């Protein structure tokens, strides 16, 4: 679902424009592929420590 | 409106970049670890307590 | 008094009375007028009264004037596309020239209101800040909300001095 | 089928506009405010007629009767109930959409209560929040104390009824519960004390006639019109009354007798008017005086 | 705040910040709420991003924008 | 200042004279009374049927002190100072 | 000690013969002048004419007469400090009143206008809205969501869901020696202190 | 001014005098000062309750959706104000801190009951 207020504002545009429907506004969460936090990132775009020995 | 050239800022910039490419530390120096004090001798920084 | 003849021209009220706002096309305006002759009288009055009003409304438009180069006066505008608009202003009054160039190259009253309405959305009444930009600086100026401590001292229970002492 | 005219109909607006009248001396009365030196213009006989003609056009734009609306319905709509947030807060939040290009009656104003309920702000809360972020000159966040019964009577005692209506129009909305009660009290006092003239040549006269005709209290107003040689306005008021109440004794009687002009007042006076006897006596006197002038 | 060239304090040389204790249940439950919350907010972000493209493309190459440039150019001729 | 004040205050033209001189109505326009035209004086003689020729720009000598004040340029720490009732 | 008898009814002093014999038809401040250097006076008057029950040399119009009470009911005295042509309260240097009484007059004058005792110009403003329809969802009814009718949360994860035993075992193993007591499902509703 | 890296964020800019906090929602650069230069002001939040007992939160939803579609981030306090309004989902920590408070208050009711019961 959309969060409550946004859903209320999506149903008011419809009725303001004159469109009459009983369908629910819903977000397509199929595109978003949630990867784990421990997924290998790119080491070829990562930096390196500078040569400042201590 | 004619900026007075700053040549020493360009000479040094090239030299510093060059040295970073000829004196660069290796993986053996950067990623060495003392297993008794659990610090990186290169930088003297303790590792996190969850990795020990 | 104010030096010069017709000193009312050198006033902000008179310079803002022009209703000729050129479009984005108009880049250069050239005025060719004759100092003497009855036919050229209107152009002389157009350069004496109306030209200041046009340059004040169109400060990025170049306005150049040439004297006694041709037998008759005329106006010529140079658009940004490369088009030249000739306007023979002989045997015409200054009011006719000002009304003629406002119809072929000037904006109407509908296009001007839109521009002014776009500037009313830049100053939101809800926003808080300095008087220069916003109406109110803080929300302590709104009746009902907790007033500023400078005018009305807050209760001892709402101040961090006693809270710390009260806690310890 | 057969719809009863509303307050904004052309046929009704033209009647209430004529009853209101136009008085420039009273419409453009010298306001008490910061002053500037006046400007003088040398005008001819014809330039003065055109200048006075433009004042009649501006006074009819200043006398535009405000629309009469009905009491708005309370807003009781819950968007969400979140029981997990119960007890996590002591006070409630009021969120307002301060987007500029939005009408104030299409603006979303919600309230997250301490019980986790996300409801819509009520009318009293909406109007207050719109005056905090979109302040309007003349309106105050906190309801003034002049609209109390005791303070209003004080104003009524000074014949300042037009001031009470202007303050209410600048503080409350036409469809409020306080704008309809403050107006009716003013109208009711006018009928009691016969101060109809005060609202004449204003934008609040049409609304005063619409409340009496619908509540059948035009006896006082009709008498005042008769006492001011205003039969034209007196006859149009009965005609209006008939239209709104077709199935009435007077309306049926008129059609039967095809009464016109002064006749309508007589038919209405007997059949429906509460003060039937008084109207006839007042109407009688007027008719007698008119005959003398004709002679 | 300090810079890179400022020496470190001598009171922090021997400082070790121990991580907080973990509640297996709450931590697992809290890791899923973030998982879903961020998936619900990423979809909304895309929606808001999709409205900014339209408006931008509905002003320079829109049907109501190309219908007025011809009206303004036709009146000029 | 005394001999000059009485000279200028006695050589001032009233609204009635202005009407008689020009045979036209002198109308007073006030912001408080809005656009309503108030007739302050009317000519006793024949009212002229032709209006005064309107002038696009008037060749009247102006005062820089007044123009400088209307354009918000007259800075003075002594003007419009709070004083007693006079 | 001055004990004015018109303390409760201050409006009776202006309609008496002692006021007419002292002030007459003019205002109380008509015959008051400030003492200062130069022709240009200071932009502010003295804070107060009474300091610790002691009056100064030249008291102001309100402080020189103890029978003049600045109340919101004494409309006849408050009209002397408001212009009858512009409806503006005069500044202190005009009348000569002190900051304390001029600050008390303004408060009394704004309270007489809020009670309908003092007449002031009330303009005829325009409507706030161009439309008056109340059919929009913002001020109307919104179709209740399924979750709201079923007494369920907007999102499922809002409610606590007990995790499986195998996963907690990973965490315990992951954080050995740095653990806290496992927490059971929270109570459905917030408790209250009896 | 140009910052190396950085991005835009919709945060809160603290304002008001001592013991009288007033926040004003703004879209500003990450590296800019809290109450420094801002691109736009998108609302205001008054923490202190008013006479009616309510906290005022102004939200310019129209402009908040524009800057979120241009690459602007959100701060935790600003992400919790939109969950209370219903524009965003309830922040996970708003739900977890509410559960911790329940257990806390349920743990204190036992002691109170025992005292009145045992004693
Ligand atoms: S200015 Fe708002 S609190 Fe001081
Ligand atoms: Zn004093």
């Amino acid at each position: 679902p959309y969060p409550p207020l946004l859903r209320a504002m999506i149903i008011a545009e419809r009725q303001k424009n004159g469109d009459t429907s009983t369908e629910e506004p819903m977000l397509n969460v199929q595109r978003i592929r949630m990867e784990p936090w421990d997924y290998p990132a790119k080491q070829e775009d990562k930096g390196r420590a500078k040569g400042t020995p201590v | 409106k004619k900026v007075r050239p700053r040549l020493i800022a360009e000479l040094a910039r090239r030299v510093r970049a060059l040295r970073e490419q000829l004196n660069r530390p290796r993986d053996s120096q950067l990623y060495a670890v003392d297993y008794e004090t659990l610090t990186r001798p290169f930088s003297g920084r303790r590792l996190p307590v969850r990795a020990w | 008094p104010m030096k010069g003849r017709f000193p009312i021209r050198r006033t902000l009220q008179y310079l803002s009375q022009g209703n000729v706002v050129f479009k984005d096309s108009v880049k250069v305006m050239t005025v060719n007028y004759n100092t003497h002759g009855e036919l050229g009288e209107g152009a002389r009055k157009f350069v004496f009264f109306n030209i200041p009003q046009i340059q004040y409304k169109n400060p990025w438009v170049q306005i150049m004037m040439f004297k006694n180069m041709t037998p008759s006066p005329f106006l010529r505008f140079y658009l940004d596309s490369g088009e030249q608009v000739l306007v023979d202003v002989e045997t015409k009054s200054n009011k006719e020239i000002m009304e003629h160039i406002r119809k072929i190259l000037g904006k109407n009253e509908e296009t001007l209101r839109e521009e002014e309405e776009e500037k009313k959305q830049l100053s939101h009444p809800a926003n808080f800040g300095p008087r220069k930009y916003c109406l109110r600086e803080c929300i302590c100026e709104v009746e009902g909300q907790v007033p500023c401590p400078s005018l009305v001292p807050l209760p001892k229970e709402m101040r961090g001095k006693y809270k710390a002492a009260l806690k310890a | 089928e057969t719809k009863k005219p509303t307050f904004m109909d052309e046929e009704v607006q033209s009647i209430l506009t004529k009853m209101t009248g136009l008085n420039l001396q009273k419409t453009f009365k010298p306001a008490i405010q910061e002053l500037k030196p006046p400007t003088y213009k040398l005008m001819t006989q014809a330039q003065l007629e055109e200048a006075t003609r433009q004042a009649v056009e501006a006074a009819k734009v200043r006398l535009k009767m405000p629309p009469v609306l009905e009491e708005r319905v309370p807003i009781n709509d819950v968007l969400a109930e979140d029981k997990i947030l119960e007890g996590t807060e002591t006070t409630k939040y009021v969120f307002t959409d301060i987007s500029y290009s939005i009408p104030h009656r299409e603006r979303f104003i919600v309230v997250r209560e301490p019980s986790g309920t996300l409801r819509k702000a009520s009318w009293e809360e909406r109007d207050r929040m719109i005056q905090v972020y979109f302040p309007k000159e003349g309106r105050k966040i906190l309801t003034p104390i002049i609209f109390k019964e005791e303070n209003l009577r004080t104003m009524y005692s000074q014949d300042r009824h037009v001031d009470v209506l202007n303050l209410c129009f600048a503080q409350f909305e036409p469809d409020s519960t306080e704008y309809i009660k403050v107006h009716h009290k003013t109208y009711e006092d006018i009928d009691k004390r016969g101060k109809y003239d005060l609202l004449r040549s204003t934008r609040y006269f049409g609304g005063m006639v619409w409340y009496f005709v619908n509540n059948k209290k035009i006896d006082g107003l009709l008498i005042d019109q008769i006492q001011r040689d205003l039969i034209d306005d007196a006859t149009n008021l009965v005609q209006l009354y008939h239209v709104l109440h077709p199935d009435g004794q007077s309306a049926q009687g008129a059609k039967d007798q095809a009464a016109e002009g002064i006749n309508l007042i007589k038919v209405f006076a007997k059949t429906e008017a509460q003060k039937g006897a008084y109207i006839e006596l007042t109407l009688q006197t007027y008719q007698e005086a008119l005959s003398r002038h004709s002679a | 705040r300090k810079t890179r060239h400022d020496p470190l304090a001598k009171s922090k040389i021997e400082r070790v910040n121990m991580p907080p204790a973990v509640d297996p249940a709450e931590f697992f439950v809290l890791m899923e709420r973030y998982q879903h919350y961020r998936q619900t907010v990423r979809a909304l972000r895309m929606e808001f991003v999709s409205e900014v493209q339209r408006k931008v493309h509905e002003a320079r190459a829109g049907v109501l924008a190309e219908r007025k440039a011809l009206k303004d150019a036709a009146e000029h001729r | 200042l005394t001999q000059g004040l009485f000279r200028g205050l006695s050589r001032q033209e009233t609204h009635q004279q202005l009407a008689d001189k020009k045979g036209l109505h002198v109308v007073e326009i006030r912001e408080e009374c809005g656009p309503l035209p108030i007739v302050v004086a009317s000519p006793r003689g024949p009212l002229r049927k032709d209006p005064e020729p309107e002038d696009e720009v008037p060749d009247v000598k102006l005062d820089w002190e007044d123009v400088k004040t209307a354009q918000g340029m007259k800075r003075s720490v002594w003007s419009n100072l709070k004083r007693a009732a006079t | 000690v001055p004990i004015s008898p018109y303390k409760d009814e201050p409006w009776k002093y202006l309609e008496s013969e002692e006021y007419q014999e002292r002030y007459g038809s003019r205002p109380v401040w008509a015959d008051y002048r400030r003492n200062h250097k130069g022709g240009v006076p200071p932009q502010r008057t003295r804070k107060t004419c009474i300091r610790r029950n002691k009056v100064v040399g030249n008291p102001c119009p309100i402080c020189r007469d103890h029978k003049l009470h600045v109340d919101f009911r004494n409309v006849k005295l408050l009209e002397q400090f408001v212009c009858a042509h512009t409806g503006i309260i005069f500044y202190a240097p005009y009348t000569g009143v002190c900051v304390k009484q001029h600050k008390r007059l303004t408060q009394a004058i704004q309270k007489a206008r809020d009670h309908g005792l003092l007449i002031y110009h009330i303009p005829q403003v325009e409507p706030r809205d161009l439309d008056f329809s109340t059919s929009h969802g913002a001020v109307s009814a919104t179709p209740p969501a399924p979750t709201l009718v079923s007494g369920d949360p907007w999102y499922p994860w809002y409610n606590w869901k007990q995790p499986p035993e195998r996963e907690l075992s990973r965490l315990r193993r992951l954080y050995q020696g740095h653990l806290q007591e496992e927490s059971g499902p929270p109570p459905e509703s917030m408790p209250k202190m009896p | 001014k140009a910052y190396r890296g950085g991005h835009l964020t919709i945060r809160l800019a603290l304002g008001g005098c001592t013991n009288r906090p007033f926040y004003r929602i703004v879209a500003a650069h990450n590296k800019c000062p809290r109450d420094g230069r801002f691109v736009e002001q998108l609302g205001s939040y008054d923490p202190l309750p008013n006479s009616h007992g309510e906290k005022l939160v102004a939200l310019n939803l129209d402009r908040i959706r524009h800057w979120i579609g241009c690459g602007a981030h959100l701060s935790k306090p600003m992400e919790k104000l939109l969950g209370l309004a219903g524009f965003f989902p309830l922040h996970p920590m708003m739900i977890t801190n509410a559960e911790r408070l329940r257990r806390k208050r349920a743990r204190e009711v036992l002691l109170a009951s025992q005292k009145t019961d045992a004693e």
